[PDB]
């Protein structure tokens, strides 16, 4: 929808070596993004792109731990 | 008698000699360590077994060596034995807190030795990195021992860093100021400010480790919201002035030796060397990430580290000159103390150039983690701080047994151990340069040829180290006791004969002010 | 520096004995444990 | 920097002893007041079984292992959850 | 209570030979005896424990 | 790969491998020189019969040996820096490719687009093929396009590891609860190895990493063909 | 036989004793942590404070009652507590970098933010104030107790010292009182390893500097002070300085800040 | 008082040569063969 | 999801006297949710609630400067 999605472009917040936090805000931004166009009655594909970067970035057994942890109501972030 | 001489002593002679016969003893369990590390390596394949049981080795290779070799030689030993003398002291300023700090150290190598027989053994590094350290990739007791081993370590070199700086700074004749004090005490005094301030972190982070192995606790451990890496950090915070703490006493030692060889009534640039040594030591403490160039800092992070850790060249450049400098017209003795200091200030150059190579963080990418690192620091261990031990034993034999050496005996001891650590050492730059990573049990088939040649190397020093015991026994053993030195005038440490009684300066001496 | 001549003086022959029993003393142990390796890795 | 007083003709016992009862103690039985006014127990948390919380990664080594040194059965819960 | 610091001055400066840790008396020397055999004997007890923890065991 | 009797670094594969060798090549001389200098003092210190026992003033001589190193190490640093921050600028890669350390292997995710991800083991000695190389074959390697900005992410799932390749240039350390970035980029085709650089236990001596460096071309055929 | 002014100590059991103490409770520890047993840890710990006892008691003896404490002598003993409690503060200096770590960087385990998720701080205005009034006040005490002593007035020594072993008393059972009522507790992430273990190493060195003060109580009670020379009583007195300070570090940190 | 001079300073005795010799192999031969003993224990322990 | 909106109701984020942030705080999130979903073709109806809560709270004044601001580009918020 202004795609080509290669890869995670630099993100001017996320500068240097340790990648851990734009890993973490994404998957939140994604999941904030996705329940907002739930509960209030919109298209979750308004949230593609944060779903392409963390995808990208965030290992998999994170993206699956903290999956788990939201489902079982002890992810320790704010969705 | 025996007893209350030997293990109720308050003796600052008494205790030192301890602390030399336990860094010997210590000295050959090193030894034996570092043959079966260079056994394990001296070819391709597998000899003892897997990594657990070589880096069970290798951490207790280290740890003998730099906690109950080098450290308790220099410092309990040189140290006790001619702090006092050199200042005309009766003793220590806690001269029963002393004992203490020695008797800390047999309990503190039981725990390593405990450490190495129980379960698999600690085969962590010396640096004891979680969670490899930690209770699931090192259940059980043997990684709690080696904390323990540390505690009571830490403890003996905390309490013996207050009796020298206490001493050195209140014992002195009245008219003695701080820059009329010889440069080796000066030398154990600014090694005791850095232990003074070093271990109790040291001693902080390990507590943080014992207590995420015991007690639930997260500090290390990212579940909690820990950080392996801040570990790192406390541990190098003490890691890096712990290596300058290794080097200075034996800076002091090299002082005298070449002084007193060159026929010197002074070493050259007192004032300077004082100077190197305290620069040293304040710049040993804001250096200690050039240990972690590759944990992913940031850039402008790894910047400063560079450029800091470069600097401490400038102060260690100026005693290298001024040790030049003082041999520079000399009459020269070429004693066997003095070919020990020679080729201590040659070999400590090359391995801190090679120091100043890794300094740089883009470079130390690819050589941090192999044995170009290795490399480096037995330079400076083994052909330095080693060096100056063997060159202050040599030269300070006589002065606490009352009996001389055979010089020819201890000139060839020199000239074996020489070739020993160079053919040890020297190939591993090129098995770091080509990419020979640190604490491997073997390695690629490539990295064999010089792997063979530094293996023959270490039993080239096992020969000398061999020989040197005979040559003890040999002095021992015949009696020849001494009459005179030379030089007394300018090395007051043996103007009260050798041995010098068990009491010396109940008279202190007379120094006055002009 | 000078020194009286030896008290007890240690002969060429003695000298030889004392660094064969030094040497042995080091060589023998670990000799006896290296040689029988394969011995303990199958026990 | 926010002080009020005087004092210094010469210090000694007398202006220390001043201090511990005339500022010091009267402190402390104001913060002991304030203490005993807020005292009481707050609304215990709904348990949540997060993974960073109540962590074991070995048995404590003593009771049944699952017990923290001081555990307060009101407010400690368990990695399960509060006690009966 | 009164100052009795002479009388104990006067007890530990009798030239009687006996190191500071034993001049009190008796009692000193009961204490002294206590603490050492303490300290061999719980050393004896853990290289005892060492050689059990030394092998596979439980 | 290191070769028999090697002396210096494996020959460069990326740019700044090559710049990593000529900033060595730079330093080394330094060192050499400083080495040999000190050395010959010292033979020229020991070599004469003339005497000079008498206090010497040090000031003077002093101010060289603390200018001239100074220089020295502002002729380090300069050329070491300008390396570091090159290293560090932006780039832009068109690829991510994540490695997580284990006991004792290494996996990799591609999950730009597919959701692939695979594990990594040596090949043992017993099962080397004939000519292949000891403790150094994998059995998945890691399939990356050449000439082309690449993204690695580094992490761990248990104890700590280290990612390296040498001829690129390369060592990151793999942290638990850490995801640390490296920038990668092959000049050439061809097969690149590395060893896992921090211990991590048993087998930490047998854990290689091997790249496999192809055409574009060659690399989306790769990735089409696991679907 | 000296025409010097320092003390050579009698040969003494004490370094021995005290050296194979550390021997038992470590080894005692390491029992306790792994074999299911408190035997070693125990010995360990009653010959440690037998050697304590009885190597204090002999500097008593040097002191006081043999008079070998020369001002040369007095001037060392300041020297070795000053570096003493340097070496403490570098201790605790390992702790606060551990705290500041982990609080201004907190991961995404925590929540990313601090304090973490699911952890409810004392409230810093309760009993952590009263607890800073208390040890703010012990050194208004101790200070009157010092100053007493110089002048020579025992009456007023003895009741500012009494005064402040009370406060200090009075924090540690309020932090007894806290530790069991606190929600959290060490197994609660990096916010509850840090609290515990830094405040918990401080209530150490508040019974440890009680107890000194105790110590210099009775002494006081014995007239073994002079109104000059009376140095256990200083050193007691900058230790228990030290600990207040330390207190102030972590009230403003980990109570205050890192709320 | 204790003895004092040359080989009274020490906690060995260097009255006889070869007990010495004796002495000094035990101790320094102790220390050296400590960790070949230790890596049999641990290779013969599993 | 559903009306019946009467006022902005409390906000545990601002639980005190002074308001500013809260009516600060919903400005920017409308208009940071109406520029995500005009861009990715979406419905600025999702973004209703935080229409109504600072059009409740915010002075006229205030929106009107910063709306003058945002086209003039001299706002110094985040959108
Ligand atoms: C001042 C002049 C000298 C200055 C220079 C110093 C000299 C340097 C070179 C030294 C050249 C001389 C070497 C002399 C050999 C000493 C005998 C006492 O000896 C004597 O009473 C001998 C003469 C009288 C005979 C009594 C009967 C003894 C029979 C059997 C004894 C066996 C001895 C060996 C037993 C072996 C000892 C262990 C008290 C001394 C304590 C020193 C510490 C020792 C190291 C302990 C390490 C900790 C272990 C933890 C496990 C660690 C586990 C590892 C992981
Ligand atoms: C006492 C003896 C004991 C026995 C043990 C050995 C002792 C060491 C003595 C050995 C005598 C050393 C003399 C210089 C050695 C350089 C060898 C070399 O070719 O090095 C090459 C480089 C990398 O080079 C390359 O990438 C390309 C190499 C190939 C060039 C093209 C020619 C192709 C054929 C190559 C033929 C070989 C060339 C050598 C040409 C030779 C030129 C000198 O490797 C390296 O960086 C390794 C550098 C290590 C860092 C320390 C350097 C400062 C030491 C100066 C004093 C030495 C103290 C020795 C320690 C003390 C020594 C006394
Ligand atoms: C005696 C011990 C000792 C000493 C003195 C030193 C001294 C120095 N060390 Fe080293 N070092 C160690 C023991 C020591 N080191 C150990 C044990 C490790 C590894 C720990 C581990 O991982 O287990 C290590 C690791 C280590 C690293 C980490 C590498 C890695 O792990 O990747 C670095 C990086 O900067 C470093 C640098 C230096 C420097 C710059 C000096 C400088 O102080 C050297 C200064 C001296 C000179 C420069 C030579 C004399 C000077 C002149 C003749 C003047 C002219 C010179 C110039 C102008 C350059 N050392
Ligand atoms: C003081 C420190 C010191 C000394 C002297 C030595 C000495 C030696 N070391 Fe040491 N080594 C370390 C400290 C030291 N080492 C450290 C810190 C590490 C890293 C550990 C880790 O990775 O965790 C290490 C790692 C290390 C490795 C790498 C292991 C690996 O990465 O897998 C190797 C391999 O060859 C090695 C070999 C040797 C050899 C052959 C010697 C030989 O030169 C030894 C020869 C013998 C002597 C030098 C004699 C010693 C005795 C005396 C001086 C007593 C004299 C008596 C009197 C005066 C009375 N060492
Ligand atoms: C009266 C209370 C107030 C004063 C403080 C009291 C205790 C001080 C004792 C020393 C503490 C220092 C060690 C730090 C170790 C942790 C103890 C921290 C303080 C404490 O007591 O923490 C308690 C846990 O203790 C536990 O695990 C068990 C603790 C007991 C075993 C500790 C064993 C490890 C000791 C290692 C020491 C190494 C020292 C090295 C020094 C080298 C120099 C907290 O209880 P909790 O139920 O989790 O939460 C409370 C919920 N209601
Ligand atoms: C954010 C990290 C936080 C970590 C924790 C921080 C804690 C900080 C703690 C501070 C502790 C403060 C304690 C105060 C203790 C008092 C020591 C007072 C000593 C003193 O007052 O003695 C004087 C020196 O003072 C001197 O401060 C010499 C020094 C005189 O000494 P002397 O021997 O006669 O020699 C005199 C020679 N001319
Ligand atoms: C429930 C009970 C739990 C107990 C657990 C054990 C802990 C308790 C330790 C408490 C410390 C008590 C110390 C008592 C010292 C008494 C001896 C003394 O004070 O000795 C004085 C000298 O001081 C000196 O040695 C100065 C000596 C300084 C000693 C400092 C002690 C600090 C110890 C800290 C150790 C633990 C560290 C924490 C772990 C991380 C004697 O000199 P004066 O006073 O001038 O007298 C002479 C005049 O009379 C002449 O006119
Ligand atoms: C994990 C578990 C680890 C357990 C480890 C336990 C380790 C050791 C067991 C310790 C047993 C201690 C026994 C009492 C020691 C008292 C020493 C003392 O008080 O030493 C005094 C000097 O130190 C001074 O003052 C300076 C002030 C006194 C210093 C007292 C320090 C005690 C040791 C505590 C550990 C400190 C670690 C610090 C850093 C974290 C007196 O010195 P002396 O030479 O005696 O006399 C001189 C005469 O002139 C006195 O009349
Ligand atoms: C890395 C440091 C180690 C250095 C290397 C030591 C150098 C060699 C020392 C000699 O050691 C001896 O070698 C014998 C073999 O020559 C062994 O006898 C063994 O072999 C004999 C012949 O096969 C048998 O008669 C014996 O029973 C059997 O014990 C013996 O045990 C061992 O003590
Ligand atoms: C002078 C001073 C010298 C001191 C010497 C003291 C010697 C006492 C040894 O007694 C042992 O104590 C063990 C504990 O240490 C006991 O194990 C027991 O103790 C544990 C419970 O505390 C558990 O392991 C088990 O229930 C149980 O087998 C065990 O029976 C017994 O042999
Ligand atoms: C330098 C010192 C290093 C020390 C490191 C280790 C410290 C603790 C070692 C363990 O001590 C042993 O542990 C057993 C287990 O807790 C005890 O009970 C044991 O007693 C009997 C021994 O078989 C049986 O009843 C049981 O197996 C068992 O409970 C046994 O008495 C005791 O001595
Ligand atoms: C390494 C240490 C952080 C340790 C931690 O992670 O626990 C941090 C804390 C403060 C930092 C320093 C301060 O930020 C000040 C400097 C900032 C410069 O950009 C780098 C050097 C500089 C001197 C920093 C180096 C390093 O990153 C320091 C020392
Ligand atoms: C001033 C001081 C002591 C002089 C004295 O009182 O004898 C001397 C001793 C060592 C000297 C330093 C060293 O010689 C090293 C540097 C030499 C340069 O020539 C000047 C700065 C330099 C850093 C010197 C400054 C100053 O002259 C020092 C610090
Ligand atoms: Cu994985 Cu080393
Ligand atoms: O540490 O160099
Ligand atoms: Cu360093
Ligand atoms: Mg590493
Ligand atoms: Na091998
Ligand atoms: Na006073």
């Amino acid at each position: 929808k202004i795609k080509n999605y290669q890869t995670a472009p630099f993100d001017s917040r996320f500068p240097n070596q340790n990648q851990t936090r734009n890993c973490w805000q994404n998957y939140l931004d994604f999941h904030r993004c996705e329940k907002a166009m739930t509960a209030k009655g919109g298209d979750v594909s308004v949230c593609e792109w944060y779903r392409r970067v963390y995808k990208s970035l965030c290992p998999i057994s994170w993206v699956s731990t903290w999956d788990d942890r939201r489902a079982e109501g002890t992810f320790p972030g704010k969705i | 008698m025996f007893i209350n001489r030997w293990l109720f002593s308050t003796n600052h002679k008494d205790i030192g000699t301890l602390y030399l016969l336990f860094g010997a003893w210590a000295g050959m369990v090193g030894t034996a360590l570092s043959l079966l590390i260079r056994a394990e390596l001296g070819q391709p394949g597998t000899l003892l077994g897997d990594d657990q049981i070589y880096n069970v080795v290798v951490t207790a290779h280290a740890f003998v060596m730099i906690f109950f070799m080098v450290m308790p030689i220099m410092i309990g030993g040189f140290g006790n034995w001619l702090v006092p003398l050199m200042i005309g002291a009766p003793d220590m300023a806690f001269p029963r807190m002393n004992n203490m700090s020695f008797w800390l150290l047999p309990p503190s190598f039981l725990l390593l030795l405990a450490s190495s027989m129980v379960e698999a053994g600690a085969g962590t590094g010396w640096t004891v990195y979680p969670p490899l350290a930690g209770n699931l990739a090192h259940a059980g007791a043997s990684v709690d021992l080696t904390i323990f081993s540390l505690h009571l370590a830490g403890v003996s070199s905390i309490l013996g860093a207050i009796n020298f700086i206490t001493t050195i700074i209140n014992m002195k004749p009245p008219a003695m100021s701080q820059y009329q004090t010889p440069l080796f005490v000066w030398s154990v005094m600014i090694t005791a400010v850095l232990l003074l301030l070093s271990l109790p972190v040291l001693a902080a982070g390990i507590t943080m480790l014992l207590t995420d192995r015991n007690l639930n606790t997260t500090f290390f451990d990212p579940a909690g919201g820990g950080d392996p890496i801040l570990y790192q950090h406390l541990f190098w915070f003490f890691g890096h002035p712990e290596v300058y703490i290794l080097i200075l006493p034996g800076f002091g030692m090299i002082s005298h030796i070449v002084t007193y060889y060159s026929g010197k009534k002074e070493p050259f640039g007192y004032m300077g060397m004082v100077w190197a040594m305290m620069s040293i030591g304040f710049l040993g403490f804001i250096v200690w990430a050039h240990h972690m160039f590759t944990v992913g800092m940031d850039v402008d992070t790894r910047a400063y580290f560079t450029s800091a850790t470069m600097i401490i060249a400038i102060p260690t450049g100026v005693k290298v000159f001024s040790w030049l400098a003082t041999l520079h017209g000399g009459n020269i003795k070429w004693s066997p103390a003095m070919m020990w200091a020679l080729g201590f200030i040659f070999l400590f150059t090359v391995g801190g150039l090679t120091g100043i190579v890794l300094a740089n963080s883009s470079l130390d990418i690819v050589l941090h983690d192999t044995y170009y690192v290795v490399a480096h620091f037995h330079y400076v261990l083994s052909m330095g701080a080693v060096f100056a031990i063997m060159g202050g034993f040599v030269h300070w034999f006589p002065l606490f047994s009352g009996y001389t050496l055979n010089d020819t005996w201890a000139k060839i001891h020199f000239a074996i151990m020489f070739v020993g650590v160079n053919m040890t050492f020297f190939p591993q730059h090129f098995l770091g340069l080509s990419g020979m990573p640190r604490r491997y049990s073997d390695y690629p088939d490539a990295y064999t040829m010089w792997n063979t040649i530094s293996s023959m190397g270490s039993f080239i020093s096992l020969t000398a180290v061999m020989l040197m015991v005979f040559i003890i026994w040999e002095a021992f053993a015949s009696k020849r006791e001494v009459l005179t030195v030379d030089l007394t005038t300018t090395n007051l440490e043996w103007l009260n004969g050798c041995p010098p009684p068990y009491h010396t300066f109940e008279e202190p001496t007379y120094v006055n002010l002009k | 520096i000078t020194a009286k001549p030896a008290k007890t003086p240690t002969s060429p022959k003695e000298q030889a004995i004392g660094l064969s029993v030094t040497f042995l003393s080091f060589l023998l142990p670990a000799g006896w444990v290296l040689y029988h390796l394969d011995n303990y890795k199958k026990s | 920097a926010s002080a009020a007083k005087g004092d210094h003709g010469g210090t000694g016992a007398r202006t220390w002893r001043f201090l511990t009862f005339g500022l010091a103690l009267p402190s402390v039985a104001l913060c002991t007041l304030n203490s005993w006014l807020h005292s009481g127990h707050r609304e215990r948390p709904a348990f949540i079984p997060y993974h960073h919380l109540r962590i074991r990664t070995k048995p404590f080594s003593w009771g049944d292992g699952n017990h923290t040194f001081f555990h307060n059965p009101r407010v400690n819960p368990l990695p399960t959850g509060y006690e009966k | 209570f009164e100052n009795r610091v002479a009388e104990k001055q006067k007890l530990f400066q009798e030239d009687n030979g006996l190191p500071v840790h034993l001049k009190g008396g008796a009692t000193d020397n009961i204490l002294y005896r206590v603490t050492m055999t303490l300290c061999l004997g719980g050393t004896l007890y853990s290289l005892y424990c060492l050689g059990w923890a030394s092998f596979p065991h439980k | 790969m290191a070769y028999p009797m090697q002396l210096g670094f494996q020959d460069a594969t990326s740019p700044i491998m090559e710049e990593l060798l000529h900033f060595h090549d730079h330093t080394l001389m330094i060192v050499f020189l400083i080495s040999s200098l000190v050395l010959y003092i010292i033979s020229l210190m020991l070599t004469t019969k003339l005497t000079h026992t008498s206090t010497m003033d040090a000031q003077e001589v002093e101010t060289i040996w603390t200018i001239l190193p100074a220089i020295i190490l502002i002729l380090i640093a300069l050329p070491s820096l300008r390396i570091l921050y090159m290293m560090d600028e932006i780039n832009n890669p068109s690829l991510t490719v994540k490695t997580m350390g284990h006991q004792w292997y290494w996996s990799y995710e591609y999950t730009d687009y597919e959701d692939l991800s695979f594990d990594s083991y040596m090949i043992p000695t017993s099962e080397l093929k004939p000519g292949e190389l000891r403790l150094l074959e994998v059995d998945n390697r890691v399939v990356l396009p050449m000439e082309m900005t690449i993204r690695m992410l580094v992490s761990s799932e248990d104890v700590l590891h280290s990612w390296a390749v040498p001829s690129l240039g390369l060592k990151t350390d793999a942290i638990p609860g850490r995801l640390n970035q490296t920038t990668l980029m092959s000049s050439r085709p061809g097969l690149y190895y590395g060893q896992c650089s921090e211990i991590c236990g048993s087998n930490h001596s047998f854990m290689p990493i091997v790249l496999e460096l192809v055409p574009l071309k060659y690399f989306e055929k790769w990735s089409a063909s696991m679907l | 036989h000296q025409t010097h002014a320092y003390h050579m100590v009698n040969p003494s059991p004490w370094p021995l004793t005290g050296a194979l103490s550390a021997l038992l409770m470590t080894s005692g520890l390491t029992m306790w942590f792994h074999f299911n047993s408190m035997t070693l840890l125990m010995i360990g710990l009653t010959t440690n404070m037998l050697t304590m006892y009885q190597w204090w008691r002999d500097v008593i003896r040097e002191s006081t009652f043999q008079g070998h404490h020369t001002p040369a002598v007095q001037k060392g003993l300041r020297y070795g507590m000053i570096l003493f409690i340097i070496s403490e503060v570098l201790f605790f200096t390992g702790f606060f970098w551990a705290f500041y770590h982990s609080s201004l960087a907190p991961t995404p385990e925590l929540g990313g933010c601090w304090p973490p998720t699911g952890i409810h701080p004392l409230n810093p205005l309760e009993v952590p104030l009263l607890n800073t009034s208390v040890l703010l006040a012990s050194g208004v005490s101790i200070t009157w107790a010092h100053h007493s002593l110089m002048e020579g007035d025992r009456k007023h020594m003895l009741q500012a010292l009494f005064i402040t072993i009370t406060l200090g008393v009075y924090f540690t059972l309020l932090q007894a009182s806290e530790y069991y009522e606190a929600p959290f507790t060490i197994s609660d992430g990096v916010y509850g390893s840090t609290f515990f273990v830094a405040t918990g190493f401080h209530g150490l060195h508040v019974i440890i500097g009680s107890t000194f003060l105790i110590v210099c109580f009775f002494r006081q009670l014995k007239f073994h002070f002079t109104s000059n020379h009376h140095f256990g009583f200083e050193a007691a007195a900058w230790y228990w300085h030290f600990v207040d300070v330390v207190w102030l570090f972590l009230y403003v940190s980990i109570y205050w800040w890192g709320s | 008082h204790y003895e004092e001079g040359p080989g009274k300073n020490i906690p060995f005795s260097v009255e006889n040569k070869w007990r010495l010799l004796a002495m000094m192999t035990l101790f320094f031969g102790s220390g050296f063969a400590a960790p070949f003993f230790i890596v049999r224990h641990q290779l013969l322990k599993k």
